[PDB]
């Protein structure tokens, strides 16, 4: 725009544009490296590094994992009738009671952190001739052999076991999670001082379904101190069914059901801290402002949160073309 | 790019253009000048904020989803979950630079058209009082260019009573 | 950041002649215009004139048209302003800002020489 | 990309085009008329129904799929069946918005485009015997009627015969 | 919304170029000629091996997926693999088209432009000493030795002595 | 929908003046010409003349040139004949048309207003 | 595949005129010229003319201006050379080359027709 030396009889009217100096570099379809006057960034490249808990009621783990909040860890007695929206798991949980294995775990885990509370209701259930509250050395609470607090231990009275039939039917408007299990004995001489059967037989069965399970008894290898197991099974009683828990041995009887439901509860593994702030989207890293499109924290969200890519960078041309000089 | 301005006969942009980002310069007998096109500039703006409004933002609310990261090895359960998580990471990773690619492209075909349609408003709004030297600048051949009879460059260009065709329009040296 | 350096203080007899220097630094000199603005202790701020450092386009107040010779030097990006016949009036603060254009205000400032004219 | 066309130069629509979507319209001393452009219009309308065609009946056959209704809640296999469904469902809703929106987009500068090559092809057809008035019509400086607007409308423009009498008028008058 | 030369003022092409893909072809009193230009070319050229870079070479790595080929028939699991294949197959089919559709549009658009842009380059650059002749052809109303050819086409025409000749040859009876 | 209602039966005397009127509803009245067509009883159609309610652009039959004068109101919508020297060949059927421009067709017709011209 | 097939061998008196043929096959022959070379048997090539098909365009060298006449038939795609008064120093092979342009250069040539000019 070489503007000429203004003759008083004619001149130029001269247009243009913005061209702000050392602009950002973005990516066209024609060209790869095309320089503009303003871009925005549409990747959140990093998090605030910690967790935070305004809109959604976040409920931390601590060294305790969903699961054994869920059947009554002593360690885990803090979460009992708790409701949460996002149940954050931390890589430090462990187990302090008696050892366990749920042969279902990712689906009972997601089942329950679907429904998003641990409200417990207890039901008078009619154990007739049998031992409740079994206790355990390896599950201690209150500095005494204990159990899980959701779960009952039945057990031999007077060298008897009379064979278990129950019923408990739901006559309320909402569906009923039954937990229970079996117990694997260590010999066969512990599996008759237990339940006076050489062998035990569970048919937990609704209206609609059955689940028939058979102790396994035999050795493994220790944790704390117990070589045994008892492995983790849930019923679910819609209303209108009944649940008719029938056994002859080797039932690690439940206390209540869980009332499950549906909603916006999710579970999360990670290890932030909690703080405050106000933010809609959690990830394992930690919360992120979603004012941006894309992402590449995690690929695990929570809330309303942007979409995981795989890019680095992505500018959008905010501004016009950078023409310098 | 396509319309030819921004990087065509405009040879380079102006630094110091503060207010607005297309705008009239000029050097007539009572000395330099300049000024910003509102209007313009006003329909850049409003386009590349509808692709803000349609970008930031509107974020949808997943709140329970599958498992991504496994600890442990399953079988056909988690290689068909860690296939549909790469599946969907792949597919929205193609979306989102597709999406910027297209619409840098189209900012930058926006841009240039509405530098093209100020420089050819100017041109029809000038008509046969002034020649276009290709710099992008209208070389107005009457007087006055843009201080008393071209603050009018907003719309209300007479043309017709500074109809000087004579003076270098079309004249012999 | 945009910069514009200038002089402290100049010792400058009357009657002489003095040439103030702008040094600019962190933006590009061509694309920006460099102005002059005097300050007396007693009066307002007077615009002197104004420079377009891309092909040395001169335009100065009425007042001081024979005073004031603005010029610039774009190798070392500093803009110089030749004072002649100095006298006891144009004693006073001299400030070197940087605008955008010409009728574009000015955005930076320098520090301001002051220029005592005195024996 | 747009020509500044349908809302530049061009300040309205006309409410009474009743054939064809572009046209003329003339002022002479046999009075007012006005008429549409076939090619112009066959143009976009081929275009828009070509959009149309690849829209419109092209209908993939999905006879056997996957359960996307469950009414008891099984976990790891209905979490990711939903989960695929519902990734399906929102890759399709992006392609859906984004391909509605580029037709969209694509359809303006299309019909924009038109409008401004046909008023650019009538613009050469009449060299030195029109000038851009810069509202669409033109200032045909010759004593044009119903046959010469009808050759212009019609591509046997001559431009040569009327050259004369257009430079005088154009120049001098 | 293409430009109106590739197919519409610039008629019906040339074939000639065995060089270069636009360029210019004259007429003067030394003889005809052709000649290529390698502005708009390399653009043209630039932006298509840009658009090949994106594609071609560029492959992600694929290592353990999911079977995709069943021998047996089952339930749940084969449905929701073959489901998810099916899926990611259409969906990779329809970015596909989309892709190749949308740049199939830009680059004839691109050739559109960068045909029209050097025209408009030309329009300025010969002033008021040629005009259009709708062909796509410009009438230059001076007479040269070439040079004036040879000085069109890199950039370096001025009006020179052939400015008041030129529009006495214009502006005659 | 659109419509274009008229007056049912004017009685004037012969040697006088009338009014005709054509209210337009249900459409943009700028945007759209009105025509006007004559039909005698004993004849065909006869077109009167034609009017562009944006800037009221005349133009009439040779035969109807000093008969009839065409006038749009644009705030209420109407169109008017301002009909003179009323004769005994002028009692016919008069027809207002919506065409769209000059030379289109006539889109929507009026209801016909009958004009007796006799004592 | 793309060709010029031309006429082996004539044998023409001196002092007599002669039409050489090119015929042009695999290609549109009239959007691509036709040029004219002509080698002595110790010389080397010379250009004799160029024709554009589409319009019969001509302009030859300044040594065969009176010799050469270049005609070309778009119905057949056969480009002929009307030489005129053949001598001694006109016995030579001709050559015929497609070419994009005046400046483009011959891209396909044909077999050659020697004109062993005597007696
Ligand atoms: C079938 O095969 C399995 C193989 O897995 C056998 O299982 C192992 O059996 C041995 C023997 O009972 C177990 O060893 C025991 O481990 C206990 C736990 O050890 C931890 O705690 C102690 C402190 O209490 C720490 O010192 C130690 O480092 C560990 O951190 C010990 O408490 C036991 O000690 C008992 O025996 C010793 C004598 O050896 C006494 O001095 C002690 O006071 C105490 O009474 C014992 O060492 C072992 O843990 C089992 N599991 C595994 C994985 O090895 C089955 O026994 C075998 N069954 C048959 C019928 O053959
Ligand atoms: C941008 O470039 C300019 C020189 O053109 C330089 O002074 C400035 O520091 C650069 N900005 C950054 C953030 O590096
Ligand atoms: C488990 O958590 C509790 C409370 O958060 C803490 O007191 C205890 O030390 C933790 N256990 C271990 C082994 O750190
Ligand atoms: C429990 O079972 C015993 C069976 O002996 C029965 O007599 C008793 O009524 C039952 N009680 C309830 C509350 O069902
Ligand atoms: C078992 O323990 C529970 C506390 O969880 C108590 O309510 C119940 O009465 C106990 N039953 C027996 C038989 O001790
Ligand atoms: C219009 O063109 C057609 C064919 O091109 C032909 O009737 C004639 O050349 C023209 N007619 C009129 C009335 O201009
Ligand atoms: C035309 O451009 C060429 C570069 O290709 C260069 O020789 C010069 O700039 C021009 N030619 C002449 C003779 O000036």
């Amino acid at each position: 725009q070489k503007l000429p030396g203004n003759d008083n009889s004619t001149a130029t009217l001269c247009l243009g544009h913005h061209a702000v100096p050392n602009g950002t570099i973005v990516k066209t379809i024609c060209n790869d490296q095309i320089e503009v006057t303003n871009a925005t960034e549409l990747v959140q490249n990093s998090s605030i590094g910690e967790i935070c808990d305004s809109p959604h009621q976040i409920l931390d783990g601590e060294n305790c994992t969903l699961i054994d909040a869920l059947l009554g860890d002593p360690q885990c007695d803090g979460f009992q009738n708790k409701k949460w929206d996002l149940f954050v798991e931390r890589s430090k949980a462990y187990s302090n009671c008696y050892p366990y294995d749920v042969p279902d775990y990712a689906s009972l885990r997601s089942l329950v952190a679907s429904s998003g509370t641990l409200e417990f209701n207890n039901e008078s259930f009619n154990w007739t001739g049998v031992t409740q509250n079994g206790t355990s050395s390896a599950c201690i609470r209150r500095s005494n052999n204990s159990f899980f607090s959701r779960l009952n231990w039945l057990t031999q009275l007077n060298f008897k076991y009379p064979a278990l039939n129950v019923t408990m039917p739901n006559n309320e408007q909402f569906d009923k999670l039954y937990i229970w299990g079996v117990h694997h004995p260590v010999t066969d001489k512990d599996q008759i001082f237990l339940y006076a059967q050489s062998s035990g037989r569970i048919t937990v069965s609704t209206k609609r379904s059955q689940q028939a399970v058979i102790p396994n008894i035999g050795y493994r290898p220790r944790i704390r101190n117990i070589p045994s197991r008892i492995s983790i099974y849930w019923t679910i009683v819609k209303p209108g069914d009944i649940l008719l828990i029938n056994s002859t041995g080797n039932l690690i009887a439940p206390r209540g059901y869980f009332k499950i439901r549906s909603g916006k509860s999710s579970i999360m593994r990670s290890d932030a801290p909690i703080g405050k702030c106000n933010s809609e989207c959690i990830t394992p890293n930690g919360s992120i402002p979603n004012d941006k499109p894309f992402q590449n924290v995690n690929r695990i969200t929570y809330g309303a949160c942007p979409r995981y890519v795989k890019q680095s960078t992505l500018k959008l041309a905010t501004g016009m073309r950078n023409v310098p000089e | 790019g396509i319309f030819g301005a921004i990087a065509g006969f405009i040879e380079n942009g102006w630094e110091g253009m503060v207010d607005g980002w297309y705008g009239f310069r000029h050097q007539n007998s009572e000395g330099r000048g300049q000024a910003a096109d509102l209007k313009s500039t006003q329909a850049a703006i409003d386009c590349i904020n509808g692709k803000l409004n349609r970008l930031i933002g509107k974020t949808n609310e997943k709140f329970h989803q599958i498992e991504k990261e496994f600890s442990e090895v399953e079988g056909r359960i988690q290689d068909l979950e860690k296939y549909v998580e790469d599946t969907k990471i792949d597919l929205w990773s193609y979306n989102a630079e597709l999406l910027v690619a297209l619409e840098n492209q189209h900012t930058i075909d926006l841009t240039d058209s509405e530098m093209n349609k100020l420089f050819e408003k100017t041109k029809k709004q000038l008509r046969e009082n002034a020649e276009d030297m290709g710099n992008g600048c209208f070389k107005i051949y009457h007087k006055c260019d843009n201080a008393c009879i071209g603050s009018i460059r907003n719309g209300t260009y007479d043309h017709d009573v500074y109809r000087d065709e004579a003076l270098n329009n079309r004249f012999q040296i | 950041q945009v910069q514009l350096q200038q002089s402290g203080t100049d010792l400058v007899m009357p009657g002489a002649s003095v040439k103030l220097s702008c040094k600019a630094s962190g933006y590009t000199f061509i694309s920006w215009w460099i102005h002059w603005v005097k300050q007396r202790p007693g009066q307002g701020l007077e615009w002197i004139g104004e420079i377009d450092p891309s092909d040395s386009y001169t335009s100065y107040n009425q007042k001081f048209k024979g005073k004031a010779t603005l010029t610039v030097d774009k190798s070392s990006s500093t803009a110089y302003m030749q004072l002649s016949s100095l006298t006891s009036e144009d004693s006073a603060v001299y400030y070197c800002a940087r605008s955008g254009y010409s009728n574009y205000p000015f955005d930076y400032w320098g520090q301001g020489t002051t220029l005592p004219v005195s024996s």
